């Protein structure tokens, strides 16, 4: 297998555990209208996601905290954001993957859909 | 100018990379050299590093990195005036090495053993908190043929030595050095040293 | 209250179920009731990373494994000591959790290992009686499970 | 200089017994003792390090107890193989000091010694010398009396005998008395006899050969 | 696994120099978790510890007040190596001489050399005579026949004797050398084998007297 699917699952277990305050809004949900594409199609598309995200939100003084924690919790997020489109992109290989036309999902159910998809490609990535 | 060994590179999976190579000749690597380094992705942007000489014709270069993955690769492009000398490519997950453990503490609780603990040296928002095993080196400040080197291989940072394998009224001292398994990385530099008499 | 034990049967405690968003979305019925009590599910009913729907909730934060077994001893080196054990479920899923202490110790002392390290002590008192007992956590590669399985036979080591 | 005085110098036990060997210090040493083990003629090897410690390889029936000056090695369920001797030594501080040993023999069973007698080789006679050698193999126990018969007389002063050490899988011995005469001497005689008188033979067995046949 | 290998025995005129080595093969003679010694045994002196010599940051040596003024104990790190040395020798240095492999930090061998006798002696060396022993005239007790080897008139100790190049172990007897009253030693090499293999199997034994580079095998036929 890979230790970069292990990083991803790494990563989406601490984001899934502290939401913050622009968490929920919406995105793209690649997965409810996943058209039987393969596996580095959703790797590629969900990178693509995360990327658009946190290009809007970073800077977004909406998603930023009144107090210092809530200041970190932002940027933590976006950190951890940038983790997985890299991770991500780099493990489909795949140039550009155009995202049709799919309703939307909040990013934390987007995220906790892809956790699950990333902790069962691991469990049968086992020798 | 031109490039006797290819400049090798090591990353401690956190803030800093380095770069090392040799020259043909004698050279200031400040004055004539360049290193420009760029992560492969769309969102990135380009570096440059001045080398520090090391030795005559050896040149090191110290390299930022915001934040590393696995998956990031970095072009690096050595540069003498405006004349292209060297360029490759560097994966840092590829050539990890650790940062060294520290504060290392003697704790003289039980009776029956000695404690040793020290401090991950990673933050657990890092990627190799849960996979650095460790190495500790004991040596006996009288005897210079006592030296020891016990593998710790379980998570946790501590190491639990019998205290009837030292012997009482010398003076003992330990350090100890990370790797991490998974990512088949080299060992990190021995930590700084602590010292303790037991009796 | 459902937990699936060692990816083989589920026992839910206090009906039909349903897998959503997912194919073979019908409704089935407890083959075998618990006395009522609760009910039970074969392994073939069993899909993890499914949304499982009864009540909905997740399957793989609900495993709880079996205790290790065929628990081995010997020394790596002159100084070392290594312990092994088996588990039944995918070596490459545990999370595992190695005790021990002496006879004269009051409390045991606990140290975590991952699936791919295996546990072992640099420094042993040869004079001291040794008792090693390991529990595993599906965790948290495959899964989120938070309950660990029971604690294995106990397995001893050295003289006095 | 830490000293260190083993106990006993020899002691013989049955198959299964539990075999005993002590170790006494100069001073205290905690539990830097070792034990090893010397079976003949090969290096000692390490049984037990720290005082209490197995080697790897070596089988759970060997035990090492003690701390301070007064240490012990214990050897449960003797084996045939466990014929050695085995040394102490203290691994407190150099020069490391070993024990004086300790050879442990086996007791067995009585048993009877297949007799065998050869002849000169005619190779070497032409060297003017005849060594008739007669051949004691697998008794039990070391005590044996072997008598030469130049044609029915006992010659002494003549022979020499060489044991060897107890064997490592039936704890039997075997002897070879060596009898070296000139080539003149051979000649002039014709049936030479060795007699042999074991606590396992009811009766001296007696094996001879006749000069040319 | 840690293999030592010695030099050959030898014999070493009073007053001059013994010298041996040890060649190391599976570890490294600078390794910093391991001492490397030198033991003797003989009767007079038990089983004695002459020294040793390891490296950590620098050389270091250790050695016993016995031999302390006569013995020098040195690495060969391009040949991966340790030699012993003692000077100004008496007949009282006559033993068997081991290098070993002790653990650093609890003083311990861990592994041996086979070991070297040296023998210190005005004495010249002495080639050995190696003759038959016939089988079966008055022997062949039952169904089992018993030949040999007699390795005669050597000097000094010792002497390896194998059988088939090595592969005849079982049933072999090889006695204990004899200080004959010329000065020189002897001993005798039986082996046991079923008598059904007299006239097919070939029996060799080879004897090799290392001290003077004597390396005999002779056949043992029925007679
Ligand atoms: C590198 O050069 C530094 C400054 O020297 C300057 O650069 C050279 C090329 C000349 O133009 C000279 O006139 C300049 O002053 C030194 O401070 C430094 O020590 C040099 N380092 C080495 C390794 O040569
Ligand atoms: C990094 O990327 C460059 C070009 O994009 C490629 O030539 C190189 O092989 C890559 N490095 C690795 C380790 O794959
Ligand atoms: C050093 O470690 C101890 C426990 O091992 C811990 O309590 C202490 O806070 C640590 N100190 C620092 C500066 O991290
Ligand atoms: C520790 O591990 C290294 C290899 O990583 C091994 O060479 C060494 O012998 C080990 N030490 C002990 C005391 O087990
Ligand atoms: C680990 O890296 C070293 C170089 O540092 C290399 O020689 C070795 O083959 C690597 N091992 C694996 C399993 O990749
Ligand atoms: C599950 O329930 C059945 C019947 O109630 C019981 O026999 C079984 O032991 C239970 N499993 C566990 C792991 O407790």
């Amino acid at each position: 297998c890979d230790i970069t699917l292990q990083e991803i699952i790494k990563t989406l277990n601490s984001l899934t555990e502290q939401k913050t305050l622009c968490t929920e809004l919406t995105v793209t949900d690649i997965f409810a209208a996943s058209k039987n594409t393969t596996e580095k199609e959703t790797f590629c598309r969900a990178a693509t996601v995360l990327r658009q995200f946190y290009s809007h939100h970073e800077k977004d003084t909406r998603c930023l905290g009144a107090t210092a924690q809530q200041f970190h919790r932002h940027k933590q997020l976006i950190r951890f954001l940038k983790r997985l489109d890299r991770n991500l992109w780099g493990l489909a290989g795949l140039n550009s993957c155009p995202v049709k036309e799919a309703n939307q999902s909040t990013l934390e159910n987007f995220l906790e859909r892809l956790r699950v998809i990333m902790q069962s490609k691991w469990f049968k990535c086992g020798a | 100018f031109k490039v006797l060994q290819e400049p090798t590179c090591v990353s401690d999976y956190m803030s800093i990379s380095t770069c090392e190579w040799k020259m043909n000749g004698p050279t200031n690597c400040s004055t004539e050299l360049r290193l420009l380094y760029q992560l492969v992705f769309l969102l990135s942007e380009a570096h440059t590093c001045i080398p520090e000489n090391n030795g005559g014709a050896g040149c090191v270069c110290h390299l930022l990195m915001d934040d590393v993955v696995s998956a990031d690769n970095y072009t690096l492009d050595l540069w003498a005036g405006q004349q292209l000398l060297w360029k490759g490519s560097f994966k840092p997950s590829e050539h990890v090495k650790p940062r060294a453990p520290g504060n290392l503490t003697v704790h003289t609780n039980v009776s029956d053993t000695l404690l040793l603990t020290w401090s991950n040296p990673y933050p657990p928002d890092n990627y190799l908190y849960n996979h650095l095993t460790y190495a500790v080196n004991i040596w006996s400040e009288n005897d210079p043929a006592d030296f020891r080197i016990y593998n710790v291989t379980y998570l946790e940072p501590s190491l639990r030595i019998a205290a009837s394998t030292l012997k009482s009224g010398i003076s003992y001292r330990a350090r100890v050095r990370a790797w991490a398994q998974c990512y088949n990385t080299t060992w990190s530099e021995w930590s700084p040293s602590t010292k303790w008499h037991n009796s | 209250q459902c937990f699936v034990f060692n990816v083989e049967y589920m026992n839910c405690t206090w009906l039909h179920y349903w897998y959503k968003n997912s194919d073979n979305d019908k409704v089935q019925k407890c083959s075998h009731y618990l006395f009522t009590s609760g009910c039970q599910l074969q392994k073939k009913e069993i899909h993890l990373y499914q949304t499982f729907v009864v009540q909905m909730l997740k399957l793989q934060n609900l495993v709880i494994p079996w205790a290790p077994e065929n628990l081995t001893l010997h020394k790596l080196s002159e100084s070392q000591l290594e312990l092994n054990w088996n588990n039944r479920f995918l070596n490459h899923c545990l999370e595992h959790l190695v005790q021990y202490r002496t006879d004269w110790d009051h409390s045991w002392t606990e140290q975590s290992v991952d699936y791919r390290h295996k546990f072992s002590l640099p420094s042993v008192d040869g004079q001291k009686r040794y008792t090693f007992r390991v529990r595993s956590r599906f965790n948290p590669l495959c899964g989120s499970a938070q309950h660990w399985s029971e604690w294995s036979h106990p397995i001893h080591w050295g003289s006095n | 200089d830490i000293q260190v005085t083993q106990s006993p110098s020899s002691l013989s036990a049955s198959v299964g017994d539990r075999v005993t060997i002590t170790c006494r210090a100069s001073q205290g040493i905690s539990t830097w003792l070792a034990w090893y083990q010397q079976r003949p003629g090969k290096a000692p090897k390490l049984l037990i390090y720290a005082a209490s410690s197995l080697e790897t390889g070596v089988p759970s029936r060997f035990s090492g107890s003690g701390s301070g000056t007064d240490f012990t090695l214990t050897i449960s369920s003797l084996q045939p193989e466990d014929f050695a001797t085995y040394y102490c030594q203290q691994s407190y501080s150099t020069p490391w000091t070993f024990g004086q040993g300790t050879k442990v023999e086996i007791k067995r069973t009585v048993a009877a010694p297949s007799v065998f007698i050869f002849p000169p080789s005619d190779s070497q006679l032409k060297s003017g010398t005849a060594s008739v050698v007669c051949l004691l193999n697998n008794f039990y126990p070391r005590e044996a009396k072997v008598q030469w018969k130049v044609d029915n007389a006992l010659q002494s002063g003549n022979s020499q005998e060489s044991v060897t050490e107890q064997d490592s899988k039936d704890s039997t011995y075997s002897l070879s008395s060596t009898l070296t005469l000139s080539k003149a001497d051979y000649e002039k005689h014709k049936v030479y006899a060795c007699e042999v008188t074991h606590q396992g033979l009811s009766s001296p067995v007696t094996k001879s050969f006749n000069r040319g046949e | 696994q840690v293999q030592l290998q010695q030099s050959g025995p030898g014999l070493v005129k009073p007053s001059q120099t013994l010298s041996l080595t040890c060649a190391i093969s599976g570890d490294s003679v600078s390794s910093n978790i391991a001492t490397w010694n030198w033991i003797r045994q003989s009767p007079s002196r038990g089983l004695e510890w002459l020294g040793r010599t390891y490296y950590r940051s620098k050389w270091y040596n250790d050695y016993a007040v016995s031999v302390r003024s006569r013995i020098s104990i040195s690495p060969d790190t391009s040949k991966n190596q340790f030699s012993l040395q003692l000077n100004s020798v008496t007949p009282e240095d006559t033993a068997i001489y081991y290098c070993a492999r002790f653990s650093g930090w609890l003083g311990t061998g861990d592994c041996w050399g086979q070991g070297t006798l040296v023998t210190v002696s005005s004495a010249s060396t002495k080639g050995p005579s190696v003759f038959p022993l016939a089988p079966s005239s008055k022997s062949t007790s039952g169904g089992t026949a018993a030949l040999g080897c007699l390795v005669k008139d050597y000097f000094p100790e010792p002497v390896t004797v194998s059988w088939n190049s090595g592969a005849l172990t079982s049933g072999v007897h090889t006695f204990p050398a004899v200080l004959q009253s010329s000065g020189l030693y002897s001993l005798s090499s039986v082996v046991t084998v079923p008598s059904s293999s007299l006239g097919t199997q070939t029996y060799i034994c080879n004897v090799n007297h290392k001290p003077s580079n004597t390396k005999v095998d002779k056949k043992v036929c029925s007679r």
